[PDB]
């Protein structure tokens, strides 16, 4: 007949647990969430305070550094060593002008000499820090060619007029050749030639190696693949034309599949601080000692008053020294205990009790 | 082509299945949030606004448009089956070998007792020269047998073997949309003879579409011409839809969401204008400048970037969320087996699937009495004739139970003791039943001078003569045939005359077949008038023969009506005994109202044909005239009833529709102020208000009760009596509630009033109370502080003006449950529109918003299904503006860090699937399947309903606190991913770099999805398995999507975000704590509320963890008569 299906879903009677938030259940829950997060707030800062980091900003080598060794001023270097034994000693820095680069806005070689008192563990990450560089703007972050990233010999039409991500201001140059790493992102590539070693000075004179292999994710070689251009239809980007002065040969096209500094730079940073891996050493522990780092200065940052730096770290599983997660899990545990202390001391020593059914309509 | 005939169906549905799609699309874009996506998708195609995937930018629009289309197609599906069933469910054979279905020019054969879906033109029938009888039921209040005398000329056809030799249809002009006219005339050419003929076709020859044919056979005629020539398609069928308060106060919540949406776009515009006139920036050297413009036109473009950027703040799936939920809340109203009438086989039918939350916030219920609150099957007789009362009953003589003892069955045996002495002495000359539960009133009628013994026998014949009862051939035992009446009170008087001996066998063409006291006379009824609900009158003018042979036979006039109409139609001075009976017979009906018995009255004047043959012709000229459906018939039918001699009144019973345990025991101790709108009299409604418990003991019954009833036509200019008296005690009943008329403080005060104070206004006193200003506001303030308003709301304008006086002058929800054609003004005028399905499908059900089999189901429909669907939707809508707030502002807070240049944080498949898959389903299932308490506890504690009466759940205050909580959690779900990056931008365990903004977007999204859906989970009562599965599945689809989208190379920059972000412990570290700080201040505010200032429903749910409701069975129905005890 015309009778609805009594199947306990049309009857609105399903298997509910139906919680009622009485203080005999929620006050254990606030106690549980608090006592978990002060343990996680304890265990994070037990891991996070032990992280050692070296932050040396070198944007002022070409001005504020002599050819002899002077100390870095207090603003540029930041040292963190939780074994507080050599934390106040300044690193030193010279500048070899080389007189032949003829660019004169950012040239030379800033040689940075720092001293670490504690040995960083077996994974040492050398990052470059860029403050005030604006890698997160609308036209910037959409300026590349995914088909050029995937090694396809893309024509001018598929790099210029592509939907969404396309290399609009930098599709091709004056004489009609497209740019192979076209776009503002690949044009804006952080130049500075970091060394393939940290040359240990004085005490040992055995150089601590730094590889440029393994700098990006290993799975990122599935979208960065070797290009298929015939070397006559491509050109380097207009700010790459000093590292490729005669354009491209038949042999000097960069394989972006194994050129991982490109693969880190083609991942634009989200904020006004860019920190990208450039040199790793997975093999060796870096002992305590005085190291020299020879940065060929080529990437100019002073015209936008921005900082340009170095981040030497063995970051933890959380990555980097950032006290935010430890402070928050403590604040999360200290609020969930204080809100339990409020909702228990207002519950007993004054307040109300669940003793009546005469609280609704009396 | 020439004579312009296209083919068409019967009734349109305004969604034609060939032209459904383009008219649905333009209907979708009257929504401003919907057309806001047509802006940001056409601005998506232009490259200067920096949106990747512009072709995929259409996906959260096209998915919403198709789902609103397949909802509109499903809402067309149960709509078009009303028009499809009447269109072509049947087709006649139309055999033409001798040379319900639509065909222009057909010669169709129509039998008895069926609907005619056409305009048939009558030619002949089985009767004398085409005398057709018709019951025009669904057009007007036409309860007579409207005579349709056809042509006396073309009565030669019997079969379809001679009329099918001519194939022709006639030509007519355009429609006129009026009932009583037909300006068509058919002309035909004779065979082998030069005689032209114009058959005069008038309203007496034709009948309309939506009527019911009775008693005539082989109705032959011609189907109408195409177009809109049927005169019912414009008079009735085009009805204005309604939406809830919450669906009307939603449009202010959408504007606050768009005012915020254009503040954020404006801050994105002016703070990127401030960026492009900064002097030393990176957009000079590396980024080549001038994206669109130089200085401020670059910031003006960045305004419209933010319009496309904040495309998840615009509520696009709001209106499909409110309409899926309202549909599923009504499909559970439909699919409830406790709202199901087993005896009638009728589930509760929502005619409006979009006002379910209106059933949760109603304060005034305007039920009518006899059809709705009572069974409307009338059993007892209780005759009164000539100043003495004939009948004994104890069914409702227990109405005055305030002064009587406990059990009284000794008088109930005296009924049967006098009943078995009644079937013997009445079976001396009768061959009807006259048995147990056949005869109705136990009373010795004179043990059959002495004029009283005739006068009771003259009453029962004249009662049987003034009837609208057609006999019916009883199929089992055809020797005793039964009775049928459209008015069931009118059947009980006729079923009992059959028991006293004045039965009637049948009904001839002009007169009537009647079996009075054994002998079978034929009273000839030449004239009769109709019954209207406003007139309260059914009268016959049956002709009698003269007693002495060789005279002029006079006639009678038996008017049957109420005890207040014909007492205003009664002869004052007379030389007979027509005066001294009145203080007897009105004293009996006062005794026969206070025992709850429905009353009638019958008077009779001895007219002559010297005064009657003019009034007959005055009615007969006005029987085929223009005013046959106007009010000019009653003034024609008033002049001969100026003087009357009263026979007596009758006092039949009407037992209740077992809506005693709801009417206060659920449904007015809910908090709702109920309002009976009877149409019966004052004393019988008070003593039926106690019986249905509506007004109870210790309740002040302040009665308005105008004393004199007369019409004014001249004089009375310096003074006033008949209107000044009811104005002054509306002031004098304002010492009970010590206030005055002037102010509406009560409009902003919805509250169940302390102090009982029922109101018993009636009839003419109501007309004077709603005539002019300063008495309407004075009556209505007395009607806010009451709990029950009662009686004599006859002539449904009084029922419809009262439901509109409270609905408009107080911004309040009204319900007005009813049945029958006298409530199609009351039901349609109210906010909610419940109707009662009787034995047949009546006009109130089809014009209703819900339709239940009895009044008994209104308690579960209002207190369970409505009170849920209020609190479901009053929670859902602040959760929907919450879920867009947490997500679409956490890429506003990224605007600080890209200098508001509008580079996307969320990859655009997280802005696609946010309102569709990631968090759409928990808010849907909070709206569909949330119950604050069980369906049993909803009826055990019905004071839970007062949160809708108080409007304490949905208000714009709550909406602002859910935006501000969403704006807080937007700060948490962005700056907690931000401050794990802000120090040194290395968040991976292996130092490899997640610094891309899409990877920070996964940090921000996954916090904002799980803390959204747990915010929905923490705000639903009863975590059931089904919504609990799809809160878990909506949280684990935002991981499943990046598992399978960031594992294809097609996700360009987003290539392997599953393995890199979920392999990173800093994701899971901030995911487990920025879901804390999102949910913690609300779960603190909710836990501080539920401990120290709890609502009623936390008090009830704290009683529910205890065993305060374990006594009650599952599916408890305390208004069901056969239920166990608590
Ligand atoms: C990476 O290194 C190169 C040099 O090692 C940096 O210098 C860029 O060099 C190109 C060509 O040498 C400059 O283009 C020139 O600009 C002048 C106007 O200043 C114009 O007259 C010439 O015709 C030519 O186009 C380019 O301006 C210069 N870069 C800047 C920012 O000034 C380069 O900057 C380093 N960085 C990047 C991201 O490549
Ligand atoms: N068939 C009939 N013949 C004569 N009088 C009738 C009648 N049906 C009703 N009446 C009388 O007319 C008066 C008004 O009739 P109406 O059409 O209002 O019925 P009602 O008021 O009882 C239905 P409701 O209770 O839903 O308002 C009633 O008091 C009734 O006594
Ligand atoms: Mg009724």
């Amino acid at each position: 007949n015309r009778r609805p299906k009594e199947d306990a879903f049309t009857q609105q009677r399903l298997a509910a647990i139906n919680p009622v938030l009485t203080p005999r259940t929620v006050l254990p829950l606030y106690l549980l969430i608090a006592v978990v997060f002060v343990i996680v707030g304890g265990c994070i800062l037990a891991q996070n305070s032990k992280v050692d980091e070296v932050t040396i900003y070198y944007q002022d080598c070409m001005t504020n550094a002599t050819s002899s060794w002077s100390d870095i001023p207090s603003e540029h270097w930041q040292f963190v060593f939780h074994k507080y034994k050599t934390y106040n000693t300044a690193p030193q820095w010279r500048f070899v002008d080389d007189e032949s680069d003829d660019f004169t806005k950012q040239r030379g070689t800033c040689q940075i000499r720092f001293t670490t008192p504690s040995d960083m563990k077996n994974n040492v990450y050398l990052n470059y820090v860029l403050e005030k560089f604006a890698a997160n703007h609308r036209r910037y972050v959409l300026s590349f060619s995914e088909d050029q990233i995937r090694g396809e010999d893309a024509s001018y039409e598929t790099v210029h007029d592509a939907t969404g991500i396309n290399c609009k201001p930098l599709s091709k140059n004056a004489d009609g050749k497209i740019y192979y790493p076209c776009g503002l992102i690949a044009n804006s590539m952080f130049n500075d030639t970091f060394p393939l070693q940290l040359t240990n000075v004085g005490d040992t004179s055995n150089n601590y190696s730094l590889t440029n292999k393994g700098i990006n994710w290993e799975s990122d070689k599935k979208r960065y693949k070797k290009t298929k251009y015939n070397y006559t239809q491509i050109a380097p980007p207009p700010y790459w034309e000093k590292m490729y002065p005669d354009g491209y040969n038949e042999t000097n096209i960069p394989d972006i599949q194994d050129w991982e500094e490109f693969q880190n730079w083609m991942r634009p940073g989200a904020f006004d601080k860019i920190t990208k891996l450039i040199r790793i050493n997975k093999n060796d522990t870096l002992p305590a000692g005085e190291y020299q780092l020879d940065i060929g200065l080529h990437w100019p940052v002073l015209e936008f008053n921005g900082k340009k730096g170095i981040y030497l770290t063995h970051g933890s599983h959380l990555g980097g020294r950032n006290p935010f997660l430890g402070i928050v899990y403590l604040i999360g545990g200290c609020i969930c205990a204080a809100m339990a202390l409020i909702l228990l001391t207002f519950w007993l020593f004054g307040g109300r009790k669940i003793a009546d059914a005469s609280s609704l309509s009396w | 082509p020439i004579m312009q005939y296209p083919r068409n169906k019967i009734r349109t549905t305004k969604y034609t299945p060939l032209t459904f799609l383009p008219k649905n699309i333009l209907f979708q874009f009257h929504n401003f949030a919907n057309v806001y996506f047509l802006v940001l998708i056409i601005l998506g195609a232009f490259q200067i606004f920096g949106v990747t995937n512009p072709g995929l930018s259409a996906v959260p629009l096209v998915v919403i448009v198709i789902i609103t289309a397949i909802k509109d197609a499903i809402e067309d599906s149960r709509r078009t089956v009303l028009d499809l069933e009447v269109n072509n469910t049947k087709t006649h054979i139309l055999e033409g070998v001798e040379n319900k279905g639509v065909k222009v020019g057909d010669i169709v054969r129509i039998h008895n007792n069926d609907e005619i879906p056409a305009d048939i033109i009558l030619l002949s029938t089985s009767d004398t020269d085409g005398a057709c009888y018709v019951e025009t039921k669904n057009l007007d209040g036409e309860t007579n047998l409207k005579v349709r005398q056809s042509l006396k000329c073309t009565n030669t056809i019997r079969t379809s073997k001679d009329i099918a030799r001519t194939k022709f249809w006639i030509e007519s002009e355009g429609p006129h949309s009026n009932l009583y006219t037909y300006q068509g005339n058919m002309k035909w050419r004779n065979l082998a003879d030069g005689e032209i003929r114009n058959e005069p076709i008038t309203i007496n020859n034709v009948l309309l579409r939506g009527c019911t044919l009775r008693n005539t056979k082989w109705a032959m005629g011609v189907v109408m011409f195409t177009g809109g020539d049927t005169k019912i398609m414009l008079n009735s069928g085009i009805t204005p839809t309604k939406k809830s308060r919450i669906s009307r106060e939603l449009n202010f919540s959408v504007v606050i969401n768009f005012v915020l949406l254009f503040i954020l776009c404006f801050v994105s515009g002016i703070a990127n204008g401030v960026y492009y006139d900064k002097k030393g920036r990176s957009r000079f050297s590396y980024e080549f400048g001038t994206i669109a413009g130089s200085a401020a036109t670059n910031g003006f473009v960045s305004f419209w970037v933010a319009v496309i950027l904040y495309q998840s703040l615009v509520p696009i799936s709001l209106y499909i969320s409110v309409e899926i939920i309202k549909t599923a809340q009504a499909a559970f109203i439909y699919g409830d087996v406790l709202l199901y009438n087993a005896k009638l086989d009728y589930p509760c039918t929502p005619k409006s699937w979009n006002i379910s939350d209106d059933l949760g916030q109603v304060e005034y219920i305007f039920s009518d009495k006899t059809g709705t609150l009572t069974q409307n099957v009338m059993e007892f007789k209780k005759c009164t004739i000539n100043g003495v009362s004939y009948g004994r009953a104890y069914t409702e003589a227990l109405a005055g139970l305030r002064k009587r003892q406990g059990i009284d069955v000794e008088t109930e045996g005296r009924r049967e003791k006098a009943e078995i002495a009644k079937d013997r002495d009445t079976m001396i000359d009768e061959l009807r039943a006259l048995s147990g539960n056949s005869q109705f009133y136990p009373e010795e009628v004179t043990f059959v001078g002495e004029v009283q013994q005739r006068c009771c026998e003259h009453f029962m014949l004249a009662l049987a003569l003034c009837h609208s009862v057609l006999v019916e051939a009883n199929p089992d035992n055809p020797k005793k045939l039964d009775l049928k009446a459209q008015s069931p009170d009118e059947a009980a008087l006729v079923a009992t005359a059959r028991d006293v001996g004045f039965s009637f066998v049948g009904k001839t063409k002009k007169g009537l077949i009647i079996e009075m006291q054994g002998i079978q006379k034929e009273f000839e009824i030449l004239n009769i008038l109709e019954f209207n609900s406003s007139r309260k009158r059914m009268s016959c003018i049956v002709k009698i023969p003269g007693l002495n042979p060789g005279d002029e036979p006079r006639a009678l006039l038996i008017c049957k009506g109420a005890d207040s109409i014909i007492y205003s139609r009664l002869s004052r001075q007379s030389g007979s005994n027509s005066e001294a009976i009145l203080e007897k017979t009105a004293l009996h009906l006062e005794q026969y109202a206070t025992e709850g018995l429905r009353t009638l009255c019958i008077a009779q004047r001895e007219l002559s044909w010297s005064e009657y043959e003019k009034w007959n012709e005055k009615y007969d000229i006005a029987a085929a005239s223009l005013a046959n459906r106007e009010d000019e018939l009653e003034v024609v039918a008033d002049s001969i009833e100026r003087e009357l001699i009263l026979l007596g009144g009758t006092a039949i019973e009407d037992r209740l529709q077992d809506g005693v345990p709801d009417c206060i025991e659920l449904l007015a101790e809910a908090g709702i102020k109920l309002w009976v709108l009877t149409g019966d009299k004052v004393e019988t409604a008070i003593n039926i208000g106690f019986s249905c418990n509506l007004l109870n003991n210790e309740m002040e019954l302040l009665v308005i009760k105008t004393t004199g009833d007369d019409v004014k036509e001249f004089g009375s200019e310096p003074s006033e009596i008949v209107d000044a008296l009811l104005s002054k005690y509306l002031k004098e009943y304002f010492n009970l509630t010590g206030s005055e008329e002037e102010i509406f403080e009560a409009k902003k005060d919805h509250e169940f009033p302390k102090g009982n104070y029922a109101i018993v206004i009636d009839g003419d006193a109501l007309k004077l109370a709603l005539y002019g200003e300063d008495i309407r506001r004075k009556f209505l303030l007395l009607c806010k502080n009451c709990r029950a308003v009662l009686c004599c709301r006859v002539s449904p304008s009084q029922k419809a003006a009262v439901v509109k006086l409270v609905k408009d002058s107080l911004d309040v929800m009204t319900l007005a449950i009813g049945d029958g054609s006298n409530d199609v003004a009351m039901i349609q005028s109210a906010d909610v529109g419940i109707g009662i399905a009787g034995e047949e499908g009546r006009q109130a059900v089809m014009c209703s918003d819900y339709a239940i089999g009895q009044f008994r189901y209104l308690a579960r429909l209002v207190l369970v299904h409505g009170r849920w669907s209020y609190k479901r939707l009053a929670e859902m809508i602040p959760e929907f503006f919450y879920k867009n707030m947490i997500f679409a502002l956490a890429l506003f807070w990224y605007g600080i860090y890209n200098d508001f240049d509008g580079s996307y944080l969320y990859e655009y498949t997280y802005m696609m699937f946010y309102n569709l898959a990631f968090t759409s389903l928990p808010v849907i299932f909070l709206g569909i399947l949330d119950q604050d308490v069980n369906d049993t506890i909803s009826l055990v504690v019905p004071q839970l309903y007062r949160v809708g009466i108080l409007r304490k759940e949905w208000n714009q205050r709550k909406f602002l606190w859910y935006m501000l909580d969403g704006l807080y959690q937007s700060i948490i779900c962005f700056f907690f991913p931000y401050l794990v990056y802000h120090k040194n931008m290395i968040v991976t365990s292996n130092g490899l770099g997640l610094d891309h903004r899409y990877f920070v977007g996964v940090y921000v999204t996954t916090i904002a999805v799980i803390s959204c859906n747990t915010y929905v989970l923490l705000h639903q009562y009863r975590w059931d398995w089904f919504s609990g599965l799809f809160i878990a599945l909506s949280c684990l689809v935002v991981f499943a999507w990046t598992g399978i989208w960031s594992s294809a190379i097609a996700s360009r920059e987003f290539f392997k975000a599953a393995a890199r972000i979920y392999g990173a412990p800093s994701f899971w570290a901030v995911f487990f704590v920025a879901v804390l700080f999102c949910l913690l201040p609300r779960f603190t505010y909710d836990s501080f509320q539920k401990f120290f200032y709890p609502t009623d429903v936390e008090i009830v749910r704290e009683m529910w963890q205890h065993g305060h409701f374990d006594h009650y069975p599952p599916g408890y129905d305390p208004t069901d008569p056969n239920r166990p005890k608590v």
